[PDB]
């Protein structure tokens, strides 16, 4: 009666869908060939764009394009974090019955959608990726949320599923899913797992216990404004300054210039994960002027050291709170693509006196993978 | 195919398929198609998808000499943006399209038989520099030295030529004086960045380690080497713990070079 039930990682910046097929779990690529899908929704006169299509047309439609809705879901309009988060948003957020809701213009009339509905639009796209891949309709899913999410936030996630046409049979904690993806649940004596989850815009760490095969979340800590994008931004800002000093032109307001820069900065960061220095170049960048600049891994790490270091304070807090000593940690699980940054790995390992983190599943896909594993009832 | 840009290239493809000779109105649309998508070519994912779907087309428009320079520049510029810091694009092209390097060098020399035109020259140099250069591809020393000479007005272009020469020497033997003379002049250029300084340095270091007295190192370079020695030793000689490992080693290697190689 459950059909083929799917696993979905519904992230702040990216979402990912997986399914257990013939006892193997497969991560499923979207219509654009991508295994991970931006958590974006865009409203145009003619279209409701979701995912890749939505994030591509962000530039010239910066206020009908919804992102980071996960920051609002299940929360109250008066909540401190909603107030703070609202400022840094380029789209309109209104109070509807005490809950935050987004207001867009199509057209040119005002339309309002809850965080449940925007989430449901994202979930619907993930479902349809699974339906294209399977031969049929799916009606049930396992969906993941951060471990600190409260009851309101979990119900709102299940409600978003209903709106996508999904019965969410279970809401699973994200750090647990990743632990399951690593088969850390085959204990076999009580184990203490630390999950270190550095996403695109948020940072989570969780101390889990596992005994007999029952997970239990011991502590959580983290930073809602610390992620991969922050590191990229430090490169971008370094580039903007370099170009200004050299040619007198400030590109901070030039959107086309910015779009090109953010993308090259992301390519640079990726290179510095394997090389010690790189060149960043853009032909006809502005006003007939070519951009050409160097970045070393040392400079990149220096730019980001306070940020990289702030990730350890939550690790300690999670040990203090639980009462554990470092030596009592059996497994360190890395979630989120930014965990591939050598300095990030080095700091954590060094913090655990040299012990190796479990990395072997793509860290962007581990959550969805564990979700799909559960969904295999 | 599809592919989130199948649209724009479906368009471009039949506009060119609608008439053997593109009209002013046809190339103006092609241009505008190029203006819109340029920004996505820089994307790690988009750049790869674009090359794997449209490369045949891109290279045709870049290399068609009957077309106007501005149009060729636009297609060429999509390629360069897809290539930079994009290993999977580099591997793709160099493997599925092994003759492209040679075609590119061909256009380079035909451009230099003119006009400027310097812009497309630079795009081609950029491409040749992103693609591997092996013993196989051995690229005229005369054309390159001609382009180099013709353009003292364009240091950015010279810099790109000298970068390519560093790669050709590497592929040949193993891993003439006029070139060692160009490197020595340019290496002292104050506007050159540290990564180009290293590349030019290493080329000279290697040449001098290999041919010894048969390559002449000039006085000015030796003066620059001395100034660079004190500045960079003074860099090794502070704190704190941090360090740029790669920078430190290069400094040591250049300091030692004096008592030995130079
Ligand atoms: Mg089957
Ligand atoms: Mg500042
Ligand atoms: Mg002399």
């Amino acid at each position: 009666n459950y059909g083929t039930v799917i696993g979905i990682d519904l992230g702040t910046t990216y979402s990912c869908v997986a399914v257990m097929k013939n006892g193997k779990t497969e991560i499923l690529a979207n219509e654009q060939g991508n295994r991970i899908t931006p958590s974006y929704v865009a409203f145009t006169d003619d279209e409701r764009l979701i995912g890749d299509a939505a994030k591509n047309q962000v530039a010239a439609n910066p206020q009908n394009t919804i992102f980071d809705i996960k920051r609002l879901i299940g929360l109250k309009y008066n909540d401190r974090s909603v107030q703070k988060d609202i400022k840094h948003l380029p789209f309109n957020v209104v109070n509807k019955d005490g809950k935050p809701a987004v207001e867009v213009s199509v057209k040119g009339e005002k339309k309002v959608f809850t965080p449940e509905e925007i989430s449901g639009m994202i979930l619907g796209k993930m479902k349809q990726i699974a339906e294209d891949y399977l031969g049929t309709k799916v009606t049930h899913a396992v969906v993941t949320v951060p471990a600190y999410f409260n009851d309101a936030q979990r119900q709102a996630t299940k409600d978003a599923g209903t709106i996508a046409g999904l019965n969410v049979l279970r809401i699973v904690n994200e750090p647990t899913a990743a632990a399951i993806a690593y088969g850390l649940d085959k204990s076999d004596k009580e184990h203490q797992i630390i999950v270190y989850d550095l996403g695109g815009g948020t940072f989570d760490v969780s101390l889990l216990s596992i005994e007999n095969g029952v997970f239990e979340v011991q502590a959580t800590s983290g930073d809602t404004h610390l992620g991969g994008e922050d590191f990229d931004y430090k490169i971008v800002r370094q580039l903007i300054k370099a170009f200004k000093k050299k040619h007198g032109i400030d590109v901070s307001d030039n959107n086309k210039a910015l779009a090109k820069l953010k993308r090259e900065a992301e390519k640079a960061k990726r290179a510095l994960s394997s090389q010690m220095s790189t060149r960043i170049e853009i032909d006809s960048f502005v006003d007939g002027i070519d951009l050409s600049e160097t970045l070393t891994r040392a400079k990149f790490e220096e730019l980001n050291l306070d940020l990289f270091k702030k990730t350890l304070k939550p690790v300690e807090k999670v040990l203090q709170d639980s009462g554990l000593e470092k030596k009592d940690v059996d497994d360190i699980v890395l979630v989120g693509g930014s965990t591939r940054i050598p300095k990030v790995q080095q700091l954590l390992e060094s913090y655990f006196d040299g012990k190796k983190a479990s990395k072997g599943i793509n860290p962007d896909e581990a959550v969805a993978y564990g979700a799909a594993v559960q969904a295999g009832v | 195919g599809d592919y989130e840009f199948s649209s724009d290239f479906k368009e471009m493809r039949n506009i060119i398929d609608s008439n053997p000779t593109l009209s002013s109105q046809d190339i103006a649309r092609l241009e505008d198609s190029f203006d819109r998508i340029m920004e996505f070519a820089h994307d790690y994912k988009h750049g790869y998808k674009i090359i794997t779907h449209e490369f045949a087309l891109l290279a045709n428009l870049s290399l068609n000499e009957n077309l106007p320079l501005t149009l060729r520049e636009l297609s060429t510029r999509v390629i360069t943006s897809c290539l930079r810091n994009n290993p999977p694009v580099v591997e793709f092209i160099n493997e599925s399209f092994p003759n492209f390097k040679s075609k590119i060098m061909a256009a380079l020399s035909n451009l230099n038989d003119s006009r400027s035109s310097n812009i497309l020259i630079k795009r081609y140099l950029s491409i040749l520099n992103e693609l591997p250069v092996t013993s196989e591809d051995l690229y005229s020393t005369v054309v390159l030295q001609n382009v180099y000479e013709r353009n003292n007005k364009d240091k950015q272009l010279q810099i790109k030529v000298l970068e390519l020469i560093s790669k050709i020497l590497k592929a040949d033997m193993y891993e003439l004086q006029e070139w060692a003379n160009e490197f020595q002049e340019m290496v002292q250029n104050k506007s050159i960045d540290e990564l180009h300084t290293r590349t030019f340095f290493d080329t000279l270091y290697n040449l001098k380690k290999i041919f010894k007295s048969d390559i002449t190192i000039n006085k000015g370079f030796l003066n620059w080497l001395a100034q660079q020695c004190k500045a960079r030793q003074s860099n090794l000689d502070n704190g704190l713990q941090e360090r740029d490992t790669e920078q430190d080693s290069f400094d040591k290697k250049l300091i030692d070079s004096r008592h030995l190689i130079f």
